[PDB]
Parts: structure tokens; sequence; C-alpha cells
């Protein structure tokens, strides 16, 4: 009893079809020609799922509330892809400093991409790690995947080159 | 985890001769939702 509920969509609602187009507009090439997430231009969508948690939702309305009142009254929200071996924990009980990238390029926080394809190369651990669970291949074209698309509040954003 | 810096939520990592879009970090969770949980392959070119 975390509060967490997924509400599966039909692939006919206009909200599936727009979240889909944003996972598969937003596929890029990569630096490491596939060796982290794998050698792919597209997905093979299977399921997405609204997370619904009132608490973890007014949650993020307080902080967002907090941010935009600093900002003249600019929350500065996106919406960008997370990928993670513990999107599990994070759907049940929120983001957290344990969801941190401690070696990050721009310090240990919380980490997300406008690429689709760059949260894909996290979804099995840092660089892949060893890939899937199953058949350890980080370019498994059988094992399900899982991203989270999240609402996350930018605010004032230090603009690193 | 690290502190934003001072007068600042978030950091934006700006994309070297790229098609890359931007990365971005937030240093407390409460300034991220998970709205949608995707289930997916990806795909083999053909
Ligand atoms: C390389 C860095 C500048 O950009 C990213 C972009 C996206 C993600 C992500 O979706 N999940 C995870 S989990 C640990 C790190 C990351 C990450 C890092
Ligand atoms: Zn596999």
């Amino acid at each position: 009893g975390s509060g967490t509920i997924l509400i599966d969509l039909s692939p006919d609602d206009k909200e599936f079809q727009s979240v889909e187009e944003e996972m598969q507009s937003t596929v890029r090439e990569h630096r490491d020609g596939g060796h982290a997430g794998g050698i792919f231009n597209r997905y093979n969508i299977l399921k997405i799922q609204k997370v619904c948690n009132k608490k973890l939702w007014e949650r993020y309305t307080h902080r967002r509330k907090e941010v935009s009142e600093e900002n003249h009254n600019h929350a500065n929200e996106r919406m960008l892809f997370h990928g993670s071996p513990f999107v599990n924990a994070i759907i049940h009980k929120g983001f957290d400093e344990r969801h941190a990238y401690i070696g990050g390029m721009f310090g240990a926080g919380i980490y997300f991409a406008e690429n689709s394809s760059k949260s894909n190369q996290y979804v099995y651990g840092i660089g892949g790690g060893t890939g899937c669970p199953v058949h350890k291949d980080r370019s498994c074209y059988i094992c399900h995947r899982q991203l989270l698309f999240c609402r996350v509040t930018l605010g004032k954003s230090f603009l690193q080159f | 985890m690290a502190h934003s810096p001072p007068g600042h939520h978030s950091v934006t990592g700006r994309p070297v001769n790229g098609l890359a879009l931007a990365e971005y970090v937030i240093y407390r969770g409460e300034q991220a939702y998970p709205e949608y949980l995707i289930t997916y392959q990806i795909m083999r070119p053909e």
C-alpha cells in the first residue's frame, strides 16, 4: 500500500499517442555506437501507464510552488525521460538521494534527458551495466525495458556548456 | 546528493558539433514526478 496505482492507456488515447511520439522522435545515434544502450533507430512500445500517487503528486506541486515563487512565478517545468534499474522504487516511493548519479559530469544529482535514447543507456545501470538480466546483453531486442517520462521543475537552471 | 549552484534550482548540460538534446540535473527528489511508465523493446535495425 505505497499509494501508487498504474492506469493503462489505450493506444487509441491521444495521451498514449503524444507520449509515444516524444519517445520515438527523440531517438538519436550515440557516440558509443550503441555500447551502453544497444543499436536501434526506434522502439516497439508495449505499454504506457499513468503513475497515480496523491502523496507524491502533492510532494511535487508543493516544491513546484516554492521554486515558482523564487523565480517570478515560473516553475520552468519540462517533460523529460529517466532510465534507471530503480524505476520500481521511484514510482512507489518517489525520487530521492538514492536515485542520484554520484559520478555525474554535473555533480551528484538526479539526471534527466530530452533524448529518450540517452535515458535508455541507464535502464540496466551506469553505461548499461551488464545489460539485460536474462541474456547479459546491453543491446537485447527480446527483454522488456521501462523508462519514466517525468514532469521536472527546472526553475532557474545553471547553463553548463 | 550535492547542492544546486547558489541562486539556481537545476543544471542544464548544453550539448560539440552535435544533434544531441540537453541533459538536466535536479538536487531535490521533490522537483520530479514520474507521470508515465513506458514499457518497450529496442528494435533491431532492418
Ligand atoms: C550522462 C548525464 C549527463 O546525463 C544523463 C541523462 C539521463 C540519465 C537518465 O535517464 N538516468 C540516469 S541514472 C544515472 C544517470 C542517468 C542519466 C544521465
Ligand atoms: Zn535479454
